[PDB]
């Protein structure tokens, strides 16, 4: 039975575009706090530079008709072709909209695209209208179904602007083909279970250390490497990581036991790796391979037959729940088990080794949605203010 | 009406009033009498 | 009638002409002026 895209889900927005006579898929992204303007990052390129979809996904919030969001601006349904949608940028808060300003890199007309606080006015609103002949007016929206959106208010379509140097995304009266890939659904979520893109704790067998970063002393250098700590460190924002899957679609489903995925320190922006030393370093996005940078949470420390299942599209079974299920994790490609070197504010080196220690359990501790993004915006804020500083003293 | 302003506004988008004033003022040539006492006229077919 | 074909002149933006098509065009008054110096240059105006 195929599924219908529906509100109170998270998706995002992705276009094609073809540069060198290759297709790269994109996902539309926004900054909540600093840059309103909308972007394009890859998502085609996964295996060599992680994709952040924490500021793609979006979530529908209504599907008004015509005529009544035309009445009540006067003043859990099923999408159908011809409603006009409400996307809330899931990070920020915030909806999509048309600015109604205009940087007039191609032409006059077409408007930029951003982020509005307020829903009141025809901005926000954007018109569902079927980009296939297979679909009319009043079908049921599909997953696997192409898209092209209308504004309202500008009566502009959402277009990727080839024109200019960059990748742009622009209302324009040119129309441009979205694609839209279901992230996770809200009713289907299970609560105290481990799903995709959610920002955890790693939580030591005893509770008391944590695996985080050194403090900071204005170094990343020295911020790269990982250990346990234990105190206040558990309460602070150095030992929040996010646990990103290495699929696009679906990737806020229930994490299963032997499931490849990617960590990364919420405050810092550095991915969880392993160099050829055996010895866990934080590194870069632009380098973070999948080959150096992905786990696996399994059941058992003993080397049990993980095997391979066929992802499947949907939530699926909740195998980890946070705090009662205890997990191993390991490389995906060595299978040394993450360990602490044995030698005793603990301060105590985490090493990859390949039988491992016996006490090497660490369960899972969910992160309030306000911690998260707390710390999204002190590394938002930490780079823009250390560009800022940089600039001055040159 | 929402849709009268807003079709206004695309007009106004579509041509700037700086453009309009500019056209406007563009001047003509107008037919002088010439040295034999004839008037040349300038073909408004071929001017503005 | 007139919403209509605003909405359809405005889908299909080269009905507008090259200077008000806007990937690059001169502008109304520029593309004026332009057609001006066509005006008096023979060569430009007739088929010659």
């Amino acid at each position: 039975e195929i599924q219908f895209l529906r509100t109170d889900d998270e998706v995002v927005l992705q276009c094609t575009a073809t540069i060198h006579k290759e297709q790269q898929k994109l996902c539309l992204a926004a900054e909540g706090f600093g840059n309103r303007l909308c972007f394009l990052e890859s998502t085609s390129n996964s295996k060599n530079v992680p994709p952040d979809l924490s500021i793609c996904t979006f979530v529908l919030e209504q599907s008004l008709s015509v005529r009544a969001l035309q009445e009540m601006l006067a003043n859990h349904r099923t999408l159908l072709y011809g409603h006009a949608i409400l996307l809330r940028h899931s990070y920020s808060g915030m909806y999509l909209c048309c600015l109604s300003t205009s940087r007039s890199s191609t032409d006059k007309l077409a408007f930029d695209v951003g982020l509005q606080e307020d829903t009141t006015g025809e901005a926000c609103w954007w018109t569902i209208h079927p980009a296939s002949k297979q679909r009319s007016e009043g079908e049921k929206v599909r997953v696997g179904d192409d898209l092209i959106l209308v504004s309202v208010s500008s009566e502009r379509y959402l277009h990727l602007s080839y024109g200019n140097g960059s990748l742009h995304v622009d209302a324009a009266f040119q129309q441009t083909l979205w694609s839209v890939a279901p992230i996770s659904s809200g009713s289907e979520a299970a609560q105290g279970y481990l799903i995709g893109g959610d920002v955890l704790r790693l939580l030591h067998g005893h509770m008391d250390e944590c695996l985080t970063v050194p403090s900071g002393e204005h170094g990343e250098e020295q911020r790269r490497t990982v250990h346990y700590e234990g105190g206040a460190v558990s309460v602070h924002a150095r030992s929040l990581w996010r646990l990103e899957t290495l699929r696009v679609a679906w990737s806020g489903s229930h994490i299963r036991w032997g499931q490849p995925f990617r960590l990364r320190h919420v405050t810092t922006g550095k991915y969880l790796s392993l160099m050829e030393d055996k010895n866990l370093l934080l590194m870069d996005k632009e380098k973070a391979d999948v080959k150096s940078t992905a786990f696996t949470f399994r059941s058992s420390k003993e080397k049990l037959d993980v095997g391979v299942r066929k992802e499947v599209d949907g939530m699926g079974t909740s195998e980890i729940k946070y705090g009662d299920s205890v997990c191993y994790i390991q490389h995906v490609d060595t299978g040394l088990w993450l360990t602490y070197q044995s030698v005793d504010s603990i301060q105590r080196k985490a090493i990859m080794h390949h039988e491992g220690h016996m006490d090497d359990g660490i369960s899972l501790s969910r992160s309030q949605h306000e911690e998260s993004r707390t710390a999204r915006v002190i590394r938002s804020t930490v780079f823009l203010f250390n560009r800022f500083i940089r600039g001055l003293d040159a | 009406k929402g849709e009268a302003i807003r079709i206004r506004s695309i007009l106004r988008s579509l041509i700037p009033l700086g453009d309009l004033v500019g056209v406007i003022s563009i001047a003509f040539q107008m037919p002088t009498i010439a040295k034999d006492g004839n008037v040349v006229e300038p073909d408004m077919s071929a001017g503005f | 009638n007139a919403n209509v074909v605003v909405r359809l002149l405005i889908r299909r933006p080269e009905c507008f002409g090259p200077a008000l098509r806007g990937e690059g065009g001169n502008g109304l008054l520029a593309a004026m002026e332009e057609a001006i110096k066509i005006a008096e240059d023979p060569s430009r105006d007739g088929p010659s």
